[PDB]
RNA sequence: AUGAUGUCAUACUUAUCCUGUCCCUUUUUUUUCCA
């Protein structure tokens, strides 16, 4: 029994697979009909100077990226990436905004990790657990 | 299944045939070839690590020691109209592209050990 | 709500959001801020085991179906001990029953 | 691991809470006990051989705990196998939890 | 074994044997 | 001068350098012997297209990723502002939408991996930091019950700067560097001494000629602040003309007119321009500071000075160490510069004080209960005392309970987690007061505004190396007279402060020394030997100093760098020795890379390199985690060394690669394995210089102990029967708890460090054989003595 | 794993002592092992799919 | 008939001891054909 279960999950698993594989295909083909149309909607006045900026500063970056990547054979991994991490660093470069926390009266006015019920022992005073005054 | 139950190697080689066709729809999607994926003349070498100080007159001699050349082309800057630092080079012969190749593969022109790569140019 | 509020406002949650709910809530709210949170996250399963601690010990545990630090603690018995004596008599009619004046002691406030 | 070990650790001495007049052979489970408590990495390298390659085991103790209207089995395991087991229970239940094992209805669950 | 082939406690162990000189110990025992 | 001849040397070396390089290169392309029917082509042309398919492909999707990038790059800073037209906006809908296509394309593909690998698969017999958010829904899940203004910007940047201390002394002392070439400049912290005054000089036209103007500063990232500030006011991008350079960090442009650099990196410039012909102003901001590097410019650049007039030599300082300064520098007229922003109140013991702990704890009780608003520094030793310290404040803090507001207590040091030390940075919470339990650390480059408190124990942690025996102690010492002083100094910034000392005005005025010893006499100074033995300077005794160290302890650097070998025998360079000299760190390390050529042990001796380059942070020891923390680095603790141990845990994180999160869960300080990567790939970056070709052990640590012997053969210990002892001096020393082998207690030891805690001690130690010490050093290592 | 399943069901089966009578479990369940809850509510949870059935 | 050699535990001496390993401040350093 357990070799015919193991055979049935298999072919069960593979099936429901390949269905699945030919939606996304699906899926993608039409992300094809949006990419074109996308392009399409694009190709058809600060443009023209923005635009000559455009190719301006991308140029010069392919300039620098390319010589980057000749003279060190990665340092446009050398500059670009790691100068984009570390602390003091970020602080300085003014990088703004590099989950719930409150005050820490409340915090650890509790310690321990076991229950107080004794492990079932019974005969210690632990009715009251502030002394009388 | 069985597009999977063969192997690993054409396993890995189906799993190129999808990537190849992802990013072929890929470049399609961002929107730049007319056609999709025509197969490239393999009658042009691409070669890079290019001079600025080489031009297309300099180009068209060394390469003509292998075949007939039908052009030579360095992509320009268009507004400045400085080399690229990579080109194109279009042979008659298939014959002509490899032969080329062949001996031209991180060879020294004008103190820069150059690449030379098949077209793998759609445009 | 105060908390999920107090992301929108991004202030911080202050003692004065959360003193007058200490003592209420069924696990109770003061476990969020206990010690142990850190390795108490890992504990599950808990109370099916202390279920099953009863053929493990030769004793027999009262609280069987609770955990301190899990649960809170979801009695507080501490006006008992104040309105017991105030029903006894007060300290001086519980005293006249002892041997407290055959001791001299100026007064009670000091016994140990 | 470690804070597996550390549940399982503390769950173990929680039965002599009192320290009381115990005997020799619990006397040998707290030098155990402590002594993983100390250098937590061979404990769990032997928790894990043991995991990995034991499958015969010592004897068990039976024993009865009355309680005048029914009798309660009481089992006896011995230190060493006790510390694997605590571990592996807590192992199995974390991760039980974490991939949602046991449907909603299956209730003495942790949640009330 | 048998499934190798085909591929602490130490009450099941023996006995360390005797030492030429035993140990005071051993021998008051 | 000997700076001449100096530059003279340096300048053989650069045509020497690249004279052999052109002979490497040409060595090794006649070393590499470049050899370079129908059917044959017909078969092997389809396999050149299908490698032509495949790594286009791979380059096609980088090309996708190259434009892919650029569209977002290049869109960020032009489109959601400007009045632009029907062409480039339609191509910015193409771009963003047909980006998001591309990334949902692939998207697809890879959500439908992971749901086809999410099921059910039948097992098979064969022989971030949220743990308090995972502990908020159990809660939440167990409690519930269902059923221009740009020129406005500039116009405000400019009356600021009006306000500023040297803005009416602005033409005055222009004109007054316009007279003499070398000028004192005394002025206080917040003057705008290191903002303003290459702003002017840049106002001046001294950037004309395609001149630059060079500002370096004792740290690197006080550097990047000051810059970031200055080109602030220069309204432009930062990097183009406005830049700085430091290590692994480029941010200049052929634009740079004002370039900001460590003196190291001055130092460096001179490894690359000796006249420094490009820069008409060296600006060398709180030279007070005594570094090494502070202490060998200054020699070089009054030589500068005294043979380049038109030069211009600006070297600003806080503290009253002029009366020197000029007197080196040949009696410099000291322009004063009057800044200190606000009034500071200092109060003294009334007597000497016992156990300065406590009250440090109870001065800080009793000024949070009974001040009024206001934030608190205190300084301490280090992080022992400064956990001790929050121990006890957090003690009292739970004991009186309400009965008190909220007290922050906020320790900070260098080595602890940068999250935390960037917890400080927070602007105070509205009721609740913010107590900074400091080191002196916060005396310099930590400026955190709102402090109106400080207190000071009088104290510090000072290096004292008496080469006597080669002893390094970080022993307490009094602080200096100035280090109080600014101490008091770093109060008052924004309000009317207090600073109150844990001595008298009697000790005070009575035992206290003006400034701590320069550290050119207390440091170990092998790498600035090395360097001017690099330089070419013979005669290192008539040396143009400030301070000459005393004649033992370079008697000892010499003798050092003749043992191991950098020096022939009578003391100058070998070509090891020049070569060990260029990489950036102390010769022990540089000799044993040079032995991992030997042995084969190439990447294995570079990867401990830069693990010993920042290792006193590598992990991290909270007490509220103490056995967490314990195991997971006794996970690592491999047999051979600690050494070795570094190596398999940088193995293991770029294993991960290069994981944050995995340096958190196996409990190692990310910055430090972080700083210890780019330090190695640096080396690898100079690694084809120094001759080094790249193999690895191949698993055999046997090599790369041995290249750590032939590395740090003086830094061995023995055993003797009265405790681990010395091998040349047999001065008693003792084995570091920490050490991966502390109780294991090798017969034959390697070290690394030298210091004499409260117990003479070693760190990060290694079990060696006695056998390769004479297999490397049998001149210095005789047989006799093992 | 299957070395855990083994670990867990060779345990189950040990000799069982009293005084002087001794006896080897094979059938039943031993409730004073430290995973015995996990077994328990295992097992019974393949009996509330008996009772309920895979589609309720 | 008594040698030294010993990794032998036991016996013994000195009104011979109760006398014990814990944890580092600050911080800077030039780089080279990509393909």
């Amino acid at each position: 029994a357990d070799r015919k279960a193991r055979e049935a999950v298999e072919m069960r698993a593979q099936v429901e697979r390949k269905m699945a594989q030919k939606e996304k295909e699906k899926h993608e083909e039409k992300l094809r009909e949006m990419a074109q149309k996308a392009r399409e909607r694009r190709a058809g006045d600060g443009e023209a100077r923005e635009r000559d900026e455009i190719r301006h500063d991308r140029r010069k970056e392919r300039q620098h990226d390319r010589n980057l990547s000749r003279a060190a054979p990665d340092k446009r991994s050398k500059l670009q990436r790691n100068e984009n991490r570390d602390i003091s660093e970020v602080i300085a470069l003014g990088v703004p905004n590099p989950e719930v926390q409150y005050d820490q009266r409340l915090f650890n006015q509790s310690k321990g990790m076991d229950s107080g019920f004794a492990g079932g022992e019974d005969e210690i005073y632990n009715v009251y657990d502030q002394a009388w005054r | 299944d069985d597009f999977k139950g063969r192997s690993a190697e054409e396993v890995e080689e189906i799993k190129a045939e999808k990537e190849a066709k992802t990013q072929a729809i890929l470049l399609e999607m961002v929107g730049d070839l007319p056609d999709a994926d025509i197969k490239p003349p393999e009658n042009v070498l691409f070669v890079c690590k290019l001079n600025p100080v080489t031009t297309d007159e300099d180009l068209e001699i060394i390469f003509s020691r292998f075949g007939p050349i039908r052009s030579c082309e360095v992509i320009r800057d268009w507004k400045t109209g400085e080399s690229l630092c990579y080109a194109f080079i279009e042979f008659e012969k298939e014959e002509d592209c490899e032969k080329a190749f062949f001996k031209m593969d991180n060879v020294l022109i004008d103190d820069r050990r150059i690449h030379v790569d098949f077209s793998q140019s759609v445009a | 709500l105060k908390r999920q509020e107090a992301i929108a406002q991004n202030r911080r949650l202050t003692l004065e959001d959360l003193e007058d709910s200490w003592d209420r809530g069924i696990p109770r709210i003061n476990t969020l801020f206990q010690k142990d949170r850190h390795t108490l996250a890992y504990d599950k399963g808990w109370r099916v085991r202390t279920d099953f601690k009863q053929y493990q010990v030769l004793k027999q545990n009262p609280f069987w179906w609770t955990h301190q630090r899990h649960d809170g603690k979801l009695w507080n018995l501490n006006n008992y001990r104040t309105d017991m004596i105030q029903a006894l008599g007060g300290v001086e009619g519980i005293l006249e029953h002892t041997l407290f004046k055959g001791t001299y002691f100026p007064t009670w406030e000091g016994l140990f | 691991d470690t804070k597996l070990l550390i549940l399982a650790l503390e769950r173990l001495k929680e039965a002599y809470s009192v320290k009381s007049r115990l005997n020799q052979s619990q006397r040998e489970e707290l030098g155990l006990i402590e002594q993983a408590y100390d250098n937590p990495h061979e404990a769990l390298s032997r928790i894990k051989r043991h995991l990995l390659t034991q499958r015969a085991f010592k004897e068990v103790g039976i024993e009865f705990m009355d309680l005048y209207s029914h009798l309660v089995p009481v089992y006896d395991v011995e230190p060493l196998e006790k510390i694997t087991d605590a571990y592996l229970d807590q192992y199995l239940w974390y991760e039980a939890d974490k991939r949602r094992l046991f449907p909603p209805w299956i209730k003495p669950a942790d949640t009330e | 074994f048998l499934l190798d082939k085909a591929a602490p406690n130490p009450e099941t162990k023996p006995a360390r044997p005797d030492p030429i000189d035993m140990d005071e110990d051993e021998l008051e025992m | 001068d000997e700076w001449e001849r100096t530059e003279r040397e340096r300048l053989q070396d650069l045509e020497e350098r690249d004279a052999f390089a052109e002979r490497v290169r040409q060595r090794d392309k006649d070393r590499t012997r470049n050899v370079l029917a129908e059917e044959d082509r017909k078969a092997m042309v389809p396999e050149l297209r299908k490698k032509s398919r495949r790594e286009y492909l791979a380059k096609r999707e980088r090309e996708k990723l190259e434009d892919l990038e650029a569209e977002l790059a290049d869109e960020e800073f032009l489109f959601g502002d400007v009045e632009l037209s029907r062409h480039e906006r339609q191509e910015l809908k193409y771009k963003r939408r047909v980006r998001d296509l591309a990334r949902e394309y692939r998207a697809a593909g890879e959500q439908e991996k992971l749901e086809a690998t999410n099921r059910y698969h039948m097992p098979k017999e064969t022989r971030p930091g949220e743990e308090q958010r995972r502990w908020e829904e159990a809660r939440l899940g167990a409690a519930s019950l269902k059923f221009s203004t740009q020129a406005q910007q500039k116009e405000s940047i400019q009356a600021v700067r009006r306000s500023l201390p040297v803005f009416p002394f602005r033409e005055e002392l222009l004109a007054a560097i316009a007279n003499h070439q070398v000028l004192i400049i005394e002025g206080e912290t917040g003057s705008g001494k290191t903002t303003q005054i290459p702003q002017y000089l840049f106002e001046e036209g001294y950037t004309n000629k395609g001149m630059k103007i060079a500002c370096t500063q004792p740290r690197r990232v006080a550097a990047m602040s000051v810059a970031a500030r200055v080109a602030r006011e220069m309204g432009v991008k930062l990097g183009n003309e406005v830049g700085y350079s430091i290590r692994f960090e480029d941010c200049t442009s052929e634009r740079t007119v004002l370039r900001y650099m460590t003196d190291g990196m001055l130092l460096r410039e001179f490894l690359s321009e000796p006249d420094l012909a490009s820069y008409s102003v060296v600006m060398v901001d709180e030279a007070h500071e005594r570094t090494l590097h502070t202490d060998i410019l200054f020699g070089l650049i009054k030589d500068v000075a005294r043979f380049r007039p038109e030069l211009k030599v600006l070297v600003a300082s806080a503290t009253m160490d002029t009366a020197r300064f000029s007197t080196f520098f040949d009696d410099a007229p000291v322009f004063r510069i009057p800044g200190r922003r606000f009034p500071v109140d200092i109060f003294y013991t009334k007597a000497p004080e016992a156990d300065y702990l406590e009250a440090c704890v109870v001065s800080v009780l009793q000024i949070h209960v009974t001040q009024p608003p206001g934030d608190i520094l205190v300084f301490l030793t280090g992080q022992e005392e400064i956990e001790a310290a929050c121990e006890m404040l957090q003690d009292r803090c739970r004991r009186l309970g309400s009965k008190i507001r909220e007290l922050l207590v906020l320790p900070i040091y260098a080595n602890l987690p940068s999250d935390m030390q960037a917890r400080i940075f927070q602007p105070t919470p509205p009721g609740a007061r913010k107590v900074v339990v400091a080191t002196n650390i916060a005396e310099t480059s930590l400026t955190i505004e709102g402090i109106i408190y400080v207190l000071d124990p009088g104290f510090c942690k000072q290096k004292s190396y008496n080469p006597r025996t080669g002893m390094e102690s970080l022993t307490v010492t009094p602080c200096s007279k100035a280090s109080a002083n600014q101490r008091a100094g770093r109060a008052g910034r924004v309000a009317a402060g207090k600073c109150f000392r844990l001595y008298t005005a009697w000790a005070y005025q009575h035992e206290l020394e003006e400034t701590t010893v320069p550290e050119i006499q207390r440091t170990s100074l092998g790498n600035v030997v090395l360097l001017l033995k690099s330089l070419g300077i013979h005669d290192l005794m008539h040396f143009d100093f400030l301070d000459p160290p005393p004649y033992e302890t370079l008697l000892l650097a010499l003798e050092q760098l003749y043992a191991l070998g950098a020096l022939n025998h009578l003391g100058e360079l070998t070509t090891s020795g020049r070569k060990m000299a260029e990489l950036p760190v102390d010769p022990m390390l540089s000799k044993m890379i040079l032995a991992s050529e030997k042995y084969s042990c190439s990447e294995e001796i570079l990867t401990v390199a830069a693990m010993l380059s920042v290792n006193n942070s590598i992990f991290y020891r909270p007490k509220d985690k103490v056995v967490h923390a314990d195991n997971a680095r006794v996970n690592f603790f491999l047999p051979g060394g600690d050494h070795l141990v570094l190596l398999n845990v940088y193995t293991q994180w770029a294993e991960s690669g290069y994981s944050s999160q995995w340096c958190y869960e196996n409990f190692v300080q990310f910055r430090s394995m972080r700083r210890a990567r780019d330090v190695r790939e640096q080396l690898e970056g100079l690694l084809e210089r120094v001759e080094v070709g790249l193999s690895s052990c191949q698993g055999d640590y046997i090599r790369v102990r041995k290249a750590i012997t032939a590395g740090y053969f003086y830094h061995t210990a023995r055993l003797t029967r009265s405790g681990y002892r010395t091998v040349k001096q047999q001065q008693t020393v003792f084995i570091h708890p920490n050490s991966s082998l502390f109780e294991q207690q090798p017969r034959w030891l390697l070290y690394h460090e030298l210091v004499l805690t409260t117990k003479e001690f070693m760190r990060q130690v290694l079990e060696i054989e006695s056998s390769w010490l004479l297999e490397v050093a049998p001149h210095y290592y005789k047989a006799k003595e093992l | 794993d299957h070395n855990i399943a083994d670990y867990m069901t060779a345990k189950n089966n040990v000799v069982i002592n009293y005084k002087d009578m001794n006896h080897t479990n094979s059938y039943g369940i031993i409730r004073g092992l430290q995973f015995a809850s996990f077994i328990v509510q295992y097992y019974g949870l393949v009996m509330d799919l008996l009772v309920l059935g895979l589609h309720r």
